[PDB]
RNA sequence: UAAUUUCUACUCUUGUAGAUGGAAAUUAGGUGCGCUUGGCA
DNA sequence: TGCCAAGCGCACCTAATTTCCAAAAGGACTG
DNA sequence: CAGTCCTTTT
């Protein structure tokens, strides 16, 4: 049978380790003498200047190709339409095929293999493309064929700075292939054109069509917008939304024009913005007329296109020019301030506002657009002023006050500019005072700011704050002046209008200044960055192989449990390359690694045999075999059969499984497969690097199903590591003469005083060089290691000064933390600087604190107070396995069917908890449940919330923002740790919400980290040879590829829909079945009431019972009949009950919305109240519902229905009280209503816990349905109805 | 101490009155003289003496302005510049302060 | 209120516990501020 | 205590997805 | 050239 310990060595996992390098002997001196750090820093800067210049080549060529593109998009449109309407696998595969067709068509323009062009252009293109990813960039040929464009001397100086060193760009080359690729990859121009933007552009066409059909008036409105924007003059609005035009939307310039048709164009701040289509639509919806509803019911928002890869963005909107220095902003603003002084704006403004005290307030108007801003400023609420205006006008109407008249008044207030006399009359003299007070403040602060002198730089935050407040004050005055409606439509006092407009014009630059100052001041300062080291070796540390040591300059050593990196630089003088001679292992010295690798057979074999030039040149005009002798102890035969096998016309090769899919030649497949493997074995037997490799463990060629299976077994044999001893003399002299740079590879696990557990990464590294691993490779050392230099980034400041005492964050408990609010007090107290008497709570903790005097000076941020050499080195684990797994989920599912006792860990994002776990057994009973707001005695939820608020505050205060991703990782690392221990201890499935069905970041980040961890899980404590140790990692999730490609299962991890997991009774499965949106009138509520069979009082219990059949009130339901035909809904007597800990609560309590804040509500009590007010007999046990209905009192009906809705509100929250409970309105089989307030640990302790519990239980649904299934295939999602039916049947 | 009346409404008795804002003043604790000629200390308050928890038999003379000067100088806050003190008082969340 | 390849939390311990896939390229989005036209009874 | 919709501009922070993780063939230099 | 060492490849 299967076993949990059988989840290992299923696929390769690559990782990077990071270390510090400590130079030894005269290494640092030689590095300094040779001036390598400066040289490598200079390369880095040259790379950064050059990259944009070189990028100009790609950007131009790409646009030149994309301007010529003319495709027909109908077929792709159709495939999209098929797969959308019918959701099958065959329609998908058709779209995937079509997608790939369209991509290749776009790509054909780049490579010069498109029929839509002439032979001359296709010849020119292929010629350019042939040189885009080589050093042909740096020669000028590709720029010679592209235009008569040319480069400035400085640009040529840069290009020649990478002479004999163009390989520094060999990664860049890959990044740029990723732009021009035809593959289905995000980085690529074709993908962007085909799978990103075209769907959008298609959808836009559809939206346009449907809109102008429903509402043909829009056609011209849209055309008019285009006229007003001044783009696409020769193209009518119809053509813009036709497929052929999409051929004109492949270049950035045109995409931005398209986007601004949707988007509109802003001018200077304060001026009217030109509206685009999407705004015109929004405006039309917000009118709430008939045209609005028609539009609101359709799709009413065009989708902007994504940008073209690499291309610079353009905008027709106004861009404000930047300040360049502290000095420039201070001068400008200082001048503007002086202008405002000499102009006499504050004294005019004050005189203007005074004018208001004794002038006809009928001839002063307030802008309709500002009425609500003024309300907030001068009144309790934003609607105060409107409402007072409304109510006053209503009171002034003549005749019987119809509803239409009130309607008319409301409509008048939307547009009309209101005079100040009316505003005052409606709101009261209070308003006059609030106005005068506010104008005083704004003038007072403005005056203060003009008098207050400016700082000398903006280098300190205190200085930026001086700048900010002065701008704030001036902006305040600008805002105040902009309160007044000044236009000549209203009968404004002529003087007032002229004077206001005058000082408004003088104040207008405040806007411009405010924005520019912010845009400058909130810039982040150049922080120092580590840069790559090369030591004058273009292929430095590219790969470790003995045969490459003389080119790549990097070797490894071991000596007395310590690890060293050997770098062999190219010095400035003439020196013979350094050679190392082994000796007897007894002699003192360093053990040097001899690394022996033949990379991926699949590529290297053809590279060294079939794909040779001489081979290709021979088979071009010959059919006779060719025998290779060079690097072969005996000659290797290349026959035409073999050559043509790896070099076909046909798209799939005859030995790839794709030829088996495409055709039906299983004979010829396996025959081609055998002959190729045979040939590989012939190569391996003869080639110099492989001939001595024992391949007897390989099987006979004929027994391999796929080529991958073969290469999977082969590659593990083609890598070996051994050590030989070099004498101390050779090494020390090499260091002495500067022919060797020797560094200790270091982390804190190598400290003299290290005496604890090592970092996981240390364990990987030591496991890598362990004897077991050398004999049978589990961990491989990979090439492409990198060395970095990181300059000091902080100043040395010891966290101490003299005889300071340091206060442990935890008590002698070594468990209980000191409150955040008390720490500084206790800290200042134990260092005798409190400045006041100690608080009572501090004085209570005082006896259990721990202090440590400072004997040894430890440096804050020490690691960053001096330059460091860093080293990144990649490794691969589970090396014996294939590179990707096969049918990983099936293997888990197989294991699960044979292990029905498997427990489930539900994980939930909560409302009051970041993450909440509930572990269930295989019978759906809770083993454990807890919030993970606190781990290791630290409240991460509080720390995170505080840091998020700081970051907002920073943003608003033009202060340094900083990062929160580090704190998030800190937290999630602890969480991941605890989930991993639970999984291992329980051998359990883990179940999370699918987020496709706020604080969704912290949970998304979790998902990622959890999977990455479970892809390769090593537990420090476990021995190396035990499953879960370093040489046998656990692999419990499927190999992560992308979130895009992720399904509802990744091994032991499962995703389930969140709906109906929190607001659901744990004992019955009951959910509120009603849609309260559809209960809105006296009519709807009364039909709703008529649907219930009875409501009657039970004198025994004190409860009311309301009987409902699920087949009634369908109009008001969500179409989820679940499993139960009826429910007795219960109004619980509002009596005292006691929880497990002995704390009381009131049964049946609800917490309902107020929005003042929430209100306590006792339904049963309130029902009795209603019935007693109405005088309706109920204590006999009679049906109350006919009597409420026959009476036909609408307020009694409303109340009753309001009460029903409350009773059905299971979840009841109040942050203030910390209540967040579930109380079910229905009795379980044993005749009791669930209440989390009882604090029974068998059940959910709160609402968030209930969530996790049902997350877990949805997983259980998947495991139960898997068992019953005869496949190893998990069902695709869970419909809400299936869920409810499941859980309701189970519980009852 | 400036208070807008359309503010901190959670602690108000719901009696806005007529005025929008008040400049609450901590009067300097200097000597003033009544008409008869008797001296008194301006700004003086008479507050119950409180023993731990809730115990109040006798009363005591308090001088708010001077005690504020004490509290600021304790914590090294500069105030004779005319600068706003409120942000500085709650910038570090000192419970005593 | 300190030590780290680096991060978070710690300090019996000149260090502890857990985590940690790098580099390069690209793209998408978020938060904040400013502004525009509108909406809310 | 006022938010919300559609959108334009600026600052910076965060996340997702691609390539590589190489010895040796190939050939541009450089006396 | 013949060798060296950066460039490019499967
Ligand atoms: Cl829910
Ligand atoms: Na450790």
């Amino acid at each position: 049978m299967t076993q949990f310990e059988g989840f290992t060595n299923l696929y390769q996992v690559s990782k990077t380790l990071r270390f510090e390098l400590i130079p030894q002997g005269k290494t640092l001196k030689h590095i300094q003498e040779q001036g390598f750090i400066e040289e490598d820093k200079a390369r880095n800067d040259h790379y950064k200047e050059l990259k944009p210049i070189i990028d100009r080549i790609y950007k131009t060529y790409a646009d030149q190709c994309l301007q010529l593109v003319q495709l027909d998009w109908e077929n792709l449109s159709a495939a999209i339409d098929s797969y959308r309407k019918e959701k099958t696998e065959e329609t998908r595969n058709a779209l995937i095929e079509e997608q790939a067709t369209y991509r290749n068509a776009i790509h054909d323009y780049f490579i010069g293999r498109t029929d839509n062009l002439t032979d001359a252009i296709n010849k020119r293109h292929a010629e350019i493309y042939k040189g885009l990813f080589k050093a042909e960039l740096f020669n000028g040929k590709v720029l010679k064929q592209l235009g008569t464009v040319t480069t400035t001397e400085h640009e040529n100086a840069l290009l020649r700075s990478f002479d004999k060193f163009t390989t520094y760009f060999s990664g860049f080359y890959e990044n740029r292939k990723n732009v021009f690729s035809a593959e289905d990859i995000s980085t690529a121009i074709p993908h962007r054109i085909v799978q990103d933007n075209f769907p959008k552009f298609k959808e836009n066409c559809h939206i346009f069509t449907r809109l102008i059909t429903a509402v043909p008036s829009l056609r011209e409105h849209f055309e008019n917008v285009k006229k007003a924007i001044g783009i696409f003059v020769s193209t009518s609005i119809e053509e813009v939304f036709s497929f052929p035009f999409y051929n004109q939307l492949l270049t950035q310039t045109q995409i931005d024009l398209y986007n601004q048709l949707l988007g509109g164009i802003s001018r200077e701040a304060g001026t009217e913005k030109i509206k685009g289509l999407n705004e015109v639509l929004n405006l039309a919806i917000q009118k709430n007329d008939e045209t609005a509803h028609i539009i609101a019911s359709l799709p009413h928002r065009f989708i902007p296109l994504f940008k073209q890869i690499l291309s610079d963005r353009n905008t027709l909107s106004f861009i404000l020019e930047e300040f360049k220095s502290d000095e420039e902003v201070i001068q400008s603003f200082c001048k503007y301030k002086t202008l405002l002084r000499n102009e006499n704006v504050l004294e005019t403004a004050e005189a203007l506002f005074n004018e208001l005290n004794s002038i006809d307030l009928t001839h002063i108007f307030i802008s309709h657009k500002k009425l609500e801003t003024i309300s907030s400023a001068l009144c309790d609420h934003w609607d105060t002023l409107r409402n007072a205006l409304y109510e006053r006008r209503i009171s002034e109407l003549t005749g019987k006050i119809t509803k239409s008249a009130k309607e008319k008044v409301q409509r008048s207030l939307k547009h009309e500019d209101i005079n100040l006399q009316e505003i005052i009359s409606a709101a009261g003299k209070e308003l006059s005072e609030a106005f005068k007070q506010k104008t005083s403040e704004i003038l007072s602060h403005a005056h203060a700011a003009l008098d207050q002198p400016l700082p000398t730089t903006l280098k300190k935050q205190e200085e930026k704050e001086i700048l900010k407040s002065q701008l704030d004050s001036l902006l305040g005055l600008y805002h105040l002046l902009d309160w007044f409606a000044v236009d000549e439509s209203n009968e404004v006092d002529p003087e007032f209008s002229a004077r206001l407009t005058g000082i408004k014009l003088e104040m207008e630059p405040s806007l411009s200044f405010y924005n520019k100052a912010r845009n400058y001041a909130t810039k982040k300062p150049y922080s120092v960055e580590k840069f790559k080291l090369n030591f004058q070796r273009p292929t430095l540390a590219s790969g470790w192989d003995v045969n490459k040591e003389k080119n790549n300059g990097a070797i490894l050593f071991v000596k007395n449990g310590l690890y060293y990196l050997g770098i062999m630089p190219k010095q400035k003088g003439r020196y013979k390359a350094l050679s190392f001679e082994p000796t007897e292992k007894t002699s003192e010295g360093f053990d040097k690694m001899y690394y022996d690798y033949f990379p991926d057979a699949a590529k290297m074999i053809p590279k060294c045999s079939t794909q040779l030039k001489a081979v290709t040149a021979h088979f071009q005009t010959h059919t006779t075999p060719i025998l290779l002798s060079n690097n072969f102890i005996e000659p290797l035969e290349i026959t035409k059969e073999i050559y043509d096998l790896n070099n076909p016309e046909k798209e799939p090769k005859k030995f790839q499984t794709a030829y088996a899919k495409k055709t039906g030649d299983q004979k010829g497949y396996r025959e081609a497969l055998c002959k190729w493997i045979d040939f590989t074995r012939d190569f391996l037997s003869k080639y110099t690097k492989t001939t001595s490799i024992d391949l007897s463990s390989l099987r006979p060629s004929s027994q391999y199903k796929d080529l991958g299976e073969y290469y999977a077994e082969l590659n593990p044999l083609l890598y070996h590591i051994s050590f030989q001893r070099i004498a101390e003399k050779e090494i020390m002299d090499a260091v002495e003469t500067g022919k060797l740079y020797l560094f200790q590879i270091y982390n804190k696990d190598f400290a003299k005083g290290h005496h604890g557990k090592p970092n996981l990464h240390t364990l990987y590294w030591t496991g890598l060089f362990s004897p077991e691993n050398l004999a049978k490779t589990s961990i491989k050392l990979n090439g492409q290691a990198e060395l970095f230099y990181r300059p000091k980034s902080r100043m040395k400041r010891m966290a101490h000064r003299l005889g300071e005492k340091m206060l442990n964050k935890k008590l002698k408990d070594q468990k209980t933390p000191i409150p955040d609010t008390l720490y500084q007090e206790l800290y200042d107290y134990v260092n005798h600087r409190l400045s006041h008497d100690l608080s009572d709570e501090a004085r209570a903790l005082l006896p259990n604190v721990i202090t440590k005097e400072v004997s040894h000076e430890i440096i804050k941020d020490r690691r960053f107070t001096s330059d460091k050499f860093l080293f990144h080195v990649p490794i691969t684990l589970n090396y014996q396995a294939a590179n990707s797994p096969s049918k990983f989920n099936q293997r888990v599912n197989a294991y699960l069917k044979e292990h029905p006792e498997t427990p489930i860990i539900g994980i939930d994002r909560g409302e009051r908890n970041l993450i909440y776990i509930t572990v269930i057994d295989s019978t759906g009973k809770i083993l454990e449940q807890r919030s993970l707001n606190t781990i290791q005695q630290f409240d991460y939820q509080k720390k995170l919330d505080n840091r998020e608020k700081e970051r907002v505050a920073a943003r608003q205060a033009w202060s340094v923002v900083g990062t929160i991703k580090d704190l998030k990782q800190g937290y999630l690392s602890q969480v991941i740790h605890e989930i991993v221990d639970l999984m291992i201890h329980y051998q359990a499935v883990v179940v999370l919400e699918n987020l496709n069905f706020a604080e969704k970041a912290v949970y998304q980040q979790f998902e990622k980290m959890l999977i990455d961890k479970l892809n390769c899980l090593v537990l420090k404590d476990y021995p190396a040879e035990k499953v879960g140790g370093v040489l046998n990692p656990y692999q419990l999730t499927d190999q992560f590829t992308s979130f895009a490609k992720m399904g509802t299962q990744s091994g032991f991890l499962f995703y389930v829909p969140a709906p109906y997991t929190s607001k659901i009774d744990p004992l019955t499965g009951f959910v509120d079945p009603f849609v309260w949106k559809t209960i809105k009138n006296h009519e709807s509520r009364k039909h709703f009431l008529e649907g219930f069979d009875f409501l009657h009082y039970d004198v025994k219990t004190g409860d009311f019972i309301l009987h409902f059949k699920m087949n009634r009130n369908l109009s008001f339901q969500r179409g989820l009949p679940g499993f139960m035909p009826a429910w007795d809904i219960v109004f619980e007597k509002n009596e005292t009950q006691f929880d497990a800990k002995g704390t009381p609560f009131i049964a049946g309590k609800r917490i309902v919305p107020v929005i003042e804040r929430y209100r306590d509500l006792y339904p049963a009590n309130e029902l009795i109240a209603l019935l007693e007010e109405k005088g309706i007999v109920f204590r006999d046990g009679s049906n109350i519902l006919p009597k409420l209905l026959e009476n036909d009192d609408s307020h009694a009906i409303d109340t009753m229905v309001a009460l029903i809705r409350s009773v059905l509100q299971m979840r009841n929250s109040n942050a203030a009280t910390g209540e967040d409970y579930i109380n079910s309105p229905v009795r379980d089989l044993n005749g009791v209503c669930f209440d989390s307030r009882f604090q029974n640990p068998e059940w959910p302790m709160d609402a968030d816990a209930n969530g996790a519990y049902h997350i877990a239980l949805k997983g259980q649904l998947l495991l139960n349905h898997l068992k019953e299934s005869k496949d190893l295939k998990l069902q695709n999602g869970i419909s809400n109805q299936d869920w409810l039916a499941y859980i309701q049947e189970l519980r009852n | 101490l400036h208070f807008k009346m359309n503010r901190n409404l959670s602690f108000q008795r719901g009696l806005p009155g007529f005025m929008p804002a008040w400049d609450i003043v901590f009067e300097k604790n200097e000597t003033q003289f009544d008409a008869k000629g008797t001296p008194f200390i301006a700004g003086k308050r008479i507050v119950p003496v409180i023993e731990n928890h809730r115990f109040t038999g006798r009363y005591r003379d308090l001088y708010p302005a001077n005690e504020l000067i004490a509290l600021l100088e304790e914590k090294g806050i500069v105030f004779r510049d005319g600068s706003n003190i409120l942000p500085k008082l709650l910038e570090n969340d000192d419970s005593h302060a």
